[PDB]
Protein backbone atom coordinates (compact mmCIF):
# COMPACT_ATOMS: atom_id res chain seq x y z
CA UNK A 1 0.00 0.00 0.00
CA UNK A 2 2.30 2.76 1.29
CA UNK A 3 5.27 0.87 0.59
CA UNK A 4 6.55 3.36 -2.14
CA UNK A 5 5.76 6.64 -0.54
CA UNK A 6 7.24 5.87 2.93
CA UNK A 7 10.99 4.85 0.82
CA UNK A 8 9.98 8.14 -0.83
CA UNK A 9 9.76 10.61 2.13
CA UNK A 10 12.44 8.94 3.72
CA UNK A 11 14.89 9.27 0.82
CA UNK A 12 13.21 13.46 1.03
CA UNK A 13 14.56 14.15 5.06
CA UNK A 14 17.73 11.95 3.92
CA UNK A 15 18.30 14.19 1.21
CA UNK A 16 17.38 17.24 2.81
CA UNK A 17 20.29 16.45 6.28
CA UNK A 18 22.67 16.26 2.77
CA UNK A 19 21.79 19.54 1.64
CA UNK A 20 21.99 21.27 5.41
CA UNK A 21 18.01 21.38 6.03
CA UNK A 22 18.68 19.99 9.72
CA UNK A 23 15.06 21.58 11.12
CA UNK A 24 13.46 20.38 8.03
CA UNK A 25 14.90 17.04 7.98
CA UNK A 26 13.71 16.99 11.45
CA UNK A 27 10.09 17.69 10.55
CA UNK A 28 10.21 14.84 8.37
CA UNK A 29 11.56 12.72 10.55
CA UNK A 30 8.28 13.66 13.48
CA UNK A 31 6.03 12.95 9.79
CA UNK A 32 7.37 9.82 9.23
CA UNK A 33 6.86 8.74 12.43
CA UNK A 34 3.24 10.19 12.46
CA UNK A 35 2.54 8.55 9.35
CA UNK A 36 3.83 5.00 10.28
CA UNK A 37 1.19 5.22 13.06
CA UNK A 38 -1.69 6.11 11.30
CA UNK A 39 -3.80 2.71 10.60
CA UNK B 1 27.28 11.92 53.09
CA UNK B 2 25.69 14.54 50.41
CA UNK B 3 23.90 12.44 47.35
CA UNK B 4 26.31 13.04 44.10
CA UNK B 5 24.00 14.58 41.71
CA UNK B 6 26.54 17.16 39.88
CA UNK B 7 27.47 14.00 38.64
CA UNK B 8 24.24 13.60 36.88
CA UNK B 9 23.37 17.35 36.48
CA UNK B 10 26.96 18.48 36.12
CA UNK B 11 28.49 15.97 33.96
CA UNK B 12 30.26 16.11 30.48
CA UNK B 13 28.62 13.73 27.93
CA UNK B 14 25.34 12.44 28.10
CA UNK B 15 23.86 9.85 26.48
CA UNK B 16 21.44 9.74 23.44
CA UNK B 17 18.23 9.48 24.66
CA UNK B 18 17.77 5.93 22.92
CA UNK B 19 20.28 4.67 25.06
CA UNK B 20 19.55 6.91 27.90
CA UNK B 21 21.70 6.84 31.19
CA UNK B 22 21.10 5.70 34.72
CA UNK B 23 22.58 6.73 37.77
CA UNK B 24 21.39 5.24 41.29
CA UNK B 25 21.44 6.98 44.07
CA UNK B 26 21.48 5.54 47.77
CA UNK B 27 22.60 6.25 51.08
CA UNK B 28 22.82 10.20 50.85
CA UNK B 29 21.26 13.38 51.69
CA UNK B 30 20.19 15.92 49.28
CA UNK B 31 20.10 19.32 48.96
CA UNK B 32 17.18 19.78 46.55
CA UNK B 33 16.43 22.96 47.27
CA UNK B 34 19.91 23.74 45.59
CA UNK B 35 18.26 22.39 42.38
CA UNK B 36 15.30 24.15 42.24
CA UNK B 37 16.76 27.48 43.10
CA UNK B 38 20.15 26.66 40.97
CA UNK B 39 17.24 27.82 38.49
CA UNK B 40 19.12 27.31 35.69
CA UNK B 41 16.00 24.83 34.13
CA UNK B 42 13.25 25.31 31.21
CA UNK B 43 11.69 22.67 32.73
CA UNK B 44 11.01 21.31 36.38
CA UNK B 45 7.91 18.46 36.31
CA UNK B 46 7.13 16.90 39.13
CA UNK B 47 4.72 14.13 39.84
CA UNK B 48 3.41 12.25 42.69
CA UNK B 49 5.02 14.49 45.03
CA UNK B 50 5.98 18.46 45.51
CA UNK B 51 9.18 19.68 44.64
CA UNK B 52 9.16 21.87 47.31
CA UNK B 53 8.69 19.34 50.39
CA UNK B 54 11.31 17.09 48.22
CA UNK B 55 13.43 18.13 51.36
CA UNK B 56 11.28 16.95 54.06
CA UNK B 57 10.82 13.37 52.44
CA UNK B 58 13.07 9.74 52.19
CA UNK B 59 13.34 7.59 50.00
CA UNK B 60 14.05 3.61 49.42
CA UNK B 61 16.11 4.17 46.43
CA UNK B 62 16.67 7.11 43.60
CA UNK B 63 17.33 6.70 39.97
CA UNK B 64 18.46 9.85 37.73
CA UNK B 65 18.26 8.84 34.10
CA UNK B 66 19.77 11.57 32.11
CA UNK B 67 19.59 11.96 28.01
CA UNK B 68 19.75 14.65 25.21
CA UNK B 69 16.63 15.62 23.29
CA UNK B 70 15.60 18.80 21.34
CA UNK B 71 13.45 21.16 22.91
CA UNK B 72 9.92 19.97 21.29
CA UNK B 73 10.26 16.28 22.54
CA UNK B 74 10.87 17.48 26.15
CA UNK B 75 7.03 17.39 26.76
CA UNK B 76 7.17 13.75 25.82
CA UNK B 77 8.89 12.69 29.02
CA UNK B 78 5.95 13.14 31.26
CA UNK B 79 3.50 10.53 31.82
CA UNK B 80 1.47 9.37 29.61
CA UNK B 81 2.37 10.74 26.58
CA UNK B 82 2.56 9.41 23.39
CA UNK B 83 5.18 10.34 20.26
CA UNK B 84 8.13 9.31 18.79
CA UNK B 85 10.58 10.07 22.02
CA UNK B 86 8.19 8.19 24.56
CA UNK B 87 7.30 5.93 21.88
CA UNK B 88 10.06 4.68 20.22
CA UNK B 89 13.36 5.80 23.09
CA UNK B 90 12.46 6.83 26.99
CA UNK B 91 8.86 5.90 28.01
CA UNK B 92 7.44 7.00 31.56
CA UNK B 93 5.04 5.15 33.58
CA UNK B 94 1.03 6.28 33.94
CA UNK B 95 1.94 5.83 37.76
CA UNK B 96 5.28 7.90 38.03
CA UNK B 97 6.69 9.26 40.90
CA UNK B 98 9.45 11.84 40.44
CA UNK B 99 10.55 14.98 38.88
CA UNK B 100 11.43 15.72 35.42
CA UNK B 101 14.01 18.56 34.66
CA UNK B 102 15.41 19.68 31.39
CA UNK B 103 17.88 22.56 30.43
CA UNK B 104 18.72 24.30 27.14
CA UNK B 105 22.63 23.33 26.09
CA UNK B 106 22.35 24.86 22.90
CA UNK B 107 25.73 25.94 23.85
CA UNK B 108 27.02 22.49 24.64
CA UNK B 109 25.73 20.32 22.07
CA UNK B 110 25.63 22.35 19.10
CA UNK B 111 28.32 22.16 16.19
CA UNK B 112 28.62 24.33 13.19
CA UNK B 113 27.43 22.22 10.65
CA UNK B 114 25.84 19.68 12.57
CA UNK B 115 26.39 17.81 15.86
CA UNK B 116 25.73 14.25 14.91
CA UNK B 117 26.87 12.83 18.27
CA UNK B 118 23.08 12.44 19.17
CA UNK B 119 21.10 9.80 17.95
CA UNK B 120 16.67 8.94 18.46
CA UNK B 121 15.19 5.77 17.38
CA UNK B 122 12.66 6.54 14.56
CA UNK B 123 11.40 2.67 14.04
CA UNK B 124 10.55 0.57 16.08
CA UNK B 125 8.19 -2.50 15.96
CA UNK B 126 5.98 -1.49 18.90
CA UNK B 127 6.12 0.92 21.57
CA UNK B 128 8.48 0.95 24.39
CA UNK B 129 7.15 -0.47 27.82
CA UNK B 130 8.48 2.27 31.04
CA UNK B 131 11.88 2.28 31.31
CA UNK B 132 12.45 -0.12 28.51
CA UNK B 133 15.90 0.72 27.06
CA UNK B 134 16.24 -0.99 23.70
CA UNK B 135 19.81 -0.28 22.12
CA UNK B 136 19.53 -2.64 19.30
CA UNK B 137 20.36 -1.55 15.75
CA UNK B 138 19.02 -3.85 13.57
CA UNK B 139 17.77 -2.94 10.31
CA UNK B 140 14.01 -1.92 10.01
CA UNK B 141 11.99 -4.00 7.59
CA UNK B 142 9.06 -1.60 6.49
CA UNK B 143 7.69 -3.56 3.75
CA UNK B 144 6.99 -6.93 2.59
CA UNK B 145 10.76 -7.43 1.44
CA UNK B 146 13.69 -9.05 3.24
CA UNK B 147 16.19 -6.78 4.63
CA UNK B 148 18.68 -9.33 5.04
CA UNK B 149 20.51 -6.87 7.32
CA UNK B 150 21.56 -4.39 4.83
CA UNK B 151 19.73 -0.97 4.10
CA UNK B 152 17.73 -0.46 1.23
CA UNK B 153 14.02 -0.39 0.54
CA UNK B 154 12.02 -0.17 3.46
CA UNK B 155 15.03 -1.43 5.52
CA UNK B 156 15.58 1.75 7.09
CA UNK B 157 18.65 1.94 10.10
CA UNK B 158 16.61 2.97 13.00
CA UNK B 159 18.33 5.36 14.57
CA UNK B 160 18.70 8.96 13.17
CA UNK B 161 21.10 11.77 14.34
CA UNK B 162 19.59 14.76 15.40
CA UNK B 163 21.50 17.28 13.47
CA UNK B 164 22.07 19.64 16.10
CA UNK B 165 23.48 23.67 14.95
CA UNK B 166 23.52 26.53 16.99
CA UNK B 167 21.81 28.13 14.31
CA UNK B 168 18.90 26.26 14.60
CA UNK B 169 15.50 27.30 16.19
CA UNK B 170 14.59 27.21 19.73
CA UNK B 171 12.67 23.67 19.67
CA UNK B 172 15.15 22.17 17.76
CA UNK B 173 18.19 22.97 20.04
CA UNK B 174 19.47 20.35 22.24
CA UNK B 175 18.14 20.24 25.39
CA UNK B 176 19.87 18.04 28.52
CA UNK B 177 16.49 15.80 30.58
CA UNK B 178 17.39 14.87 33.93
CA UNK B 179 14.37 12.44 35.20
CA UNK B 180 14.62 11.36 39.23
CA UNK B 181 12.67 8.64 39.96
CA UNK B 182 11.70 8.29 43.95
CA UNK B 183 11.35 4.99 44.83
CA UNK B 184 9.33 4.88 48.09
CA UNK B 185 8.62 1.04 48.09
CA UNK B 186 9.10 -1.06 51.43
CA UNK B 187 12.56 -0.12 52.81
CA UNK B 188 14.11 1.72 55.39
CA UNK B 189 14.27 4.18 52.73
CA UNK B 190 17.67 5.73 52.46
CA UNK B 191 17.96 8.63 50.55
CA UNK B 192 16.30 11.92 52.18
CA UNK B 193 16.58 15.77 51.98
CA UNK B 194 17.96 18.01 53.88
CA UNK B 195 15.05 17.86 56.79
CA UNK B 196 15.30 14.83 58.47
C1 LIG C 1 26.66 22.20 39.44
O1 LIG C 1 27.57 23.34 39.51
C2 LIG C 1 26.92 24.60 39.80
C3 LIG C 1 28.01 25.65 39.79
O2 LIG C 1 29.14 25.23 39.05
C4 LIG C 1 26.17 24.52 41.12
O3 LIG C 1 25.47 25.74 41.35
C5 LIG C 1 25.19 23.35 41.11
O4 LIG C 1 24.56 23.24 42.37
C6 LIG C 1 25.92 22.05 40.76
N1 LIG C 1 24.99 20.94 40.71
C7 LIG C 1 24.70 20.19 41.78
C8 LIG C 1 23.72 19.09 41.55
O5 LIG C 1 25.19 20.40 42.88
Amino acid sequence: DKEWILQKIYEIMRRLDEEGHGEASLRVSDLIYEFMKKD
Amino acid sequence: NLCPFGEVFNATRFASVYAWNRKRISNCVADYSVLYNSASFSTFKCYGVSPTKLNDLCFTNVYADSFVIRGDEVRQIAPGQTGKIADYNYKLPDDFTGCVIAWNSNNLDSKVGGNYNYLYRLFRKSNLKPFERDISTEIYQAGSTPCNGVEGFNCYFPLQSYGFQPTYGVGYQPYRVVVLSFELLHAPATVCGSNS
